[PDB]
């Protein structure tokens, strides 16, 4: 209708759990980690429908900040990878960080943002 | 309408009824059986449905050893599922998983009433609209990891630190201030340690305020599995009607999914990742969501965690994790020194120490303590290789409070009285506070080091240290 | 005594150099190893879980 | 009858691989190292039989000492983790200390007792 | 093979003496065949019953009243993995082992077998004797204590080690290098005709080496020599 919505979703991880549990009970041929072959079909499929409208279409706009939960702090698992070779950029937070007791505690040396520059104001850019 | 035996494998017992008279999910069964001839052996079982096949053909799972099972046999129908008498009768007696007394006090009469095991949880109408904040009487709990009403606690520990102290002195402290009542049970732990703890609770007296289920590491995976409901369904009545505060003690919550692991295998189910059951985190949100705080009442729990070969990415950890609030953590090295209880000052950690629920003050007072003990712990190797000396004047005097606070942040306990004629204390969260301020602040720098050990309220300090002369 | 003393701190610069030479050396050699044993333990991991649901 | 009773178990690990042989001719499921899933339960029932009695059932007692062999000193696999967790302590040997003069080769550092001191005369416990 | 071997020593009560060439590829054959009989597969592919058909065999190689039977066995090890089921499964069966390394084989060190890792039954004090178990006791401490030291030595060198641990690793390599030895059949590729040396002879090289007799020769004129009176020679010759 021409308005901006923002959107967040509090677990991904969970909703995938739970797929691969249904897909399991239903007896469907399993893949690694037991996920069902089309896991990176249902991600990909949600998160394609964030998008800017151009001025014919009306002009809407829609943004998405989904959260993805790690163990141990690792980032070569399954999800999270298939995650990040969607997603634009990411942001760290540092366990160390957060028990010292910092708040936020954003990670500078990892964080990025593929958009950034061109979304910021002549004084915050100078 | 009863049923035949078809097959046996194990812990697992196919059941065929007639058509239309199928029993429904859940629901228990009962064999009993006796002996025709010498070749034959007397049964007595429990059976749960498990499963509904299609030609009328019901699949269970036993509640105790299934030898001696015949094919052919006959199976009633009780219509409901497993029932376990509820009430003020249950104080100080012993149950196994039916609900049966164990020890020699006698039977429970019939006419008792009895609830069912599987109940659905609460809604969101029900739930409390803030968070509260449950005092108990410890001052390193008050000071470092504060409990809220409701939430969960997870403990880390081995033997020998003092957890069956620990555990009774909460249990007195809770009853003697809010006049609770606490429920333990036991999943998959020692029989030994079970007895133990046991007469450890008749030598105390504290039993008469307890109610106990045994389910243990001899009994068969379906056994283990319904003791956790069991003591729920035990602890939830006097949150319903007498609307107090209970604790629920949970011995090991890890033997409650390697169980559910293990029966899924016969079940006819696909294996996952690690070869779990597919239905973990379903089978454990059930469990987990009906400890909850309402407007009538609340419960809390402090479950013991146990980590396989100390790796934090296994599933049934990762899976536990998520519903902890705070963590408390043993240290042997503390519990040596002769410091009791022994908690780590650093290790454990609560979601509750925040300035919006605890205070401004209480914020600024534990975060210099902790700090404190923080700059302290790093002089620890230099301290003991190149000695007091060459420190600066900044790192003694930090040393010189580090000192204090660590024998200040210990306690005498109710129950500890038995074997050394000290009463015990029970402190409040402002006079602790106020103590730690004012240690801080450095007003008893010229007080003994052996002045601090054992005494309760600040006040305390200053008459021992009187009473040594000084 | 002065010679000496300039002696003495090159030296010991140099020893920490070649230290840090040392063991930036070794790194790349415990990586290699690391990756053969990340691949060996999917390869297991997979076939496991594949032969188990075959049974079936 | 009121004796006392010492037994000793030379091998667990083989029973374990023998009773998965078994397991596998008789066309059961396989778990993870192709074990079955109950081992820890065919553990568990055969070490919670040794116990001692009470002064009604005559004052009886019975102690065992099963023994598990590693391979090149790893002590997380998947056999010594079930089985530690269901005794009372553990005991190590190791070839370092071994092949140092030092024999026997027991770990004092490591080695855990979870019911001494009661099992001590005063004189050696003081 | 076996039940030719067993009948001199069952009807005729002679002593006996038997090789194998390569006892792996037998259980690699019953691998391959079982897939086809419908068992369903073990860990690591292999077949359900390889502990009991390589047992069945082991047993039947026995020494008896009758007579004595000795053999000797070649094991080989796939992708050098010393914890392949197959290798680890025929540890109970032996009586003494003899291992082999790459890492010292690549150091042209023959016929490169691992001090630490072999053992045997017969090492005893009632059945060798006092000095020999001392003195192989002795070197293999100095052995381990060597190995214990390869972390500081690779990062901060022999500079920051105190005079005890240069000793000890200056005669370690002594010993690490006497113990090679030259073969006769060697011989049609390098021209050194080879030597056989005795138990006493090697004990009392090894005794001398020990005390410190022959700390100031070079370390090279100890590879390939045979008997210690031939290190003095050598060196002599290279200009010692």
């Amino acid at each position: 209708k021409g308005k901006h919505v923002l959107v967040v979703y509090d677990d991904l991880s969970k909703q995938a759990a739970a797929y691969r549990e249904l897909s399991l009970l239903l007896r469907r041929p399993p893949g690694r980690e037991a996920y069902p072959g089309d896991i990176f079909y249902l991600h990909s499929r949600l998160l394609e429908r964030a998008a800017k409208l151009s001025d014919a279409k009306g002009g809407g706009s829609l943004t998405a900040l989904p959260f993805v939960e790690t163990q141990a702090g690792d980032i070569s698992a399954y999800i999270p990878t298939n995650v990040i070779s969607i997603t634009d950029g990411q942001i760290f937070l540092q366990s160390d960080l957060f028990f010292s007791g910092v708040r936020p505690a954003i990670n500078a040396g990892l964080s990025v943002s593929r958009v950034g520059g061109a979304a910021q104001i002549k004084a915050m850019k100078k | 309408t009863r049923g035949r035996v078809i097959q046996v494998m194990g812990p697992v017992v196919d059941v065929k009824f007639e058509n239309g008279h199928l029993p429904a999910i859940y629901n228990a069964l009962k064999i009993q059986h006796k002996a025709r001839n010498e070749n034959e052996v007397d049964i007595d079982l429990t059976l749960e449905v498990a499963l509904h096949l299609g030609d009328d053909t019901v699949r269970t799972i036993a509640m105790a050893s299934t030898d001696g099972l015949i094919r052919g046999m006959e199976v009633i129908d009780t219509g409901a599922p497993i029932s376990v008498p509820v009430g003020e009768v249950t104080l100080g007696r012993v149950f196994n998983v039916l609900g049966e007394p164990i020890d020699l006090e006698g039977d429970i009469p019939a006419d008792a009433r009895r609830d069912p095991i599987h109940r659905p949880a609460p809604k969101f109408e029900e739930l409390a609209t803030e968070v509260e904040i449950l005092e108990t009487g410890i001052k390193v709990v008050d000071l470092l990891a504060p409990y809220i009403k409701g939430g969960k606690i997870g403990l880390f520990g081995g033997a020998g630190v003092g957890k069956t102290v620990l555990i009774q002195e909460l249990i007195h402290n809770i009853a003697q201030e809010h006049g609770g009542i606490s429920v333990f049970a036991g999943v998959g732990e020692r029989t030994r340690e079970g007895n133990d703890l046991y007469h450890e609770m008749k030598d105390s007296g504290v039993i008469s305020k307890t109610a106990m289920v045994f389910g243990q590491m001899n009994e068969p995976p379906g056994a283990r599995m319904r003791v956790a409901l069991t003591g729920l369904t035990m602890a939830e009545y006097f949150r319903d009607e007498q609307g107090q505060d209970v604790l629920l003690f949970i011995d090991n919550i890890f033997r409650f999914t390697q169980a559910g692991s293990e029966v899924s295998a016969l079940l006819g189910r696909m294996p996952s990742a690690v070869g779990y059951q597919p239905t973990l985190a379903t089978e454990m949100g059930q469990l987990q969501e009906r400890i909850t705080s309402t407007a009538k009442g609340s419960i809390t729990s402090i479950q013991a965690i146990y980590v396989p070969a100390d790796d934090y990415t296994d599933p049934a950890p990762a899976t536990t994790f998520s519903h902890l609030d705070a963590t408390t953590n043993l240290e042997r090295k503390l519990a040596e020194m002769g410091i009791y209880p022994a908690v780590d000052p650093l290790a454990s950690t609560s979601r509750a120490l925040a300035p919006e629920i605890v205070g401004e003050e209480h914020y600024q007072v534990a975060r210099k303590v902790q700090q404190t003990l923080q700059r302290y712990k790093e002089l620890q190797d230099i301290i003991a290789i190149l000695g007091m000396d060459e420190l600066s004047d900044e790192d003694k005097l930090v040393v010189h409070r580090a000192r204090r606070i660590q024998f200040f942040l210990s306690q005498n306990f109710h129950v500890a009285e038995q074997f050394t004629g000290q009463p015990g204390s029970y402190v409040p969260v402002k006079e602790t506070v106020r103590g730690f301020k004012e240690i801080l602040e450095g007003k008893y720098d010229h007080l003994p080091e052996d002045a601090f050990r054992l005494v309760g309220r600040i006040e305390e300090v200053v008459e021992k240290a009187k009473a040594m002369g000084v | 005594l002065l010679d000496a003393k300039a002696s003495e701190h090159a030296a010991r610069m140099t020893a920490m150099k070649n230290a840090t030479d040392n063991a930036n050396e070794l790194i790349r050699t415990l990586t290699l190893s690391y990756n053969r044993a990340r691949q060996a333990a999917i390869t297991q991991e997979i076939t496991e879980i594949v032969a188990g649901a075959n049974a079936l």
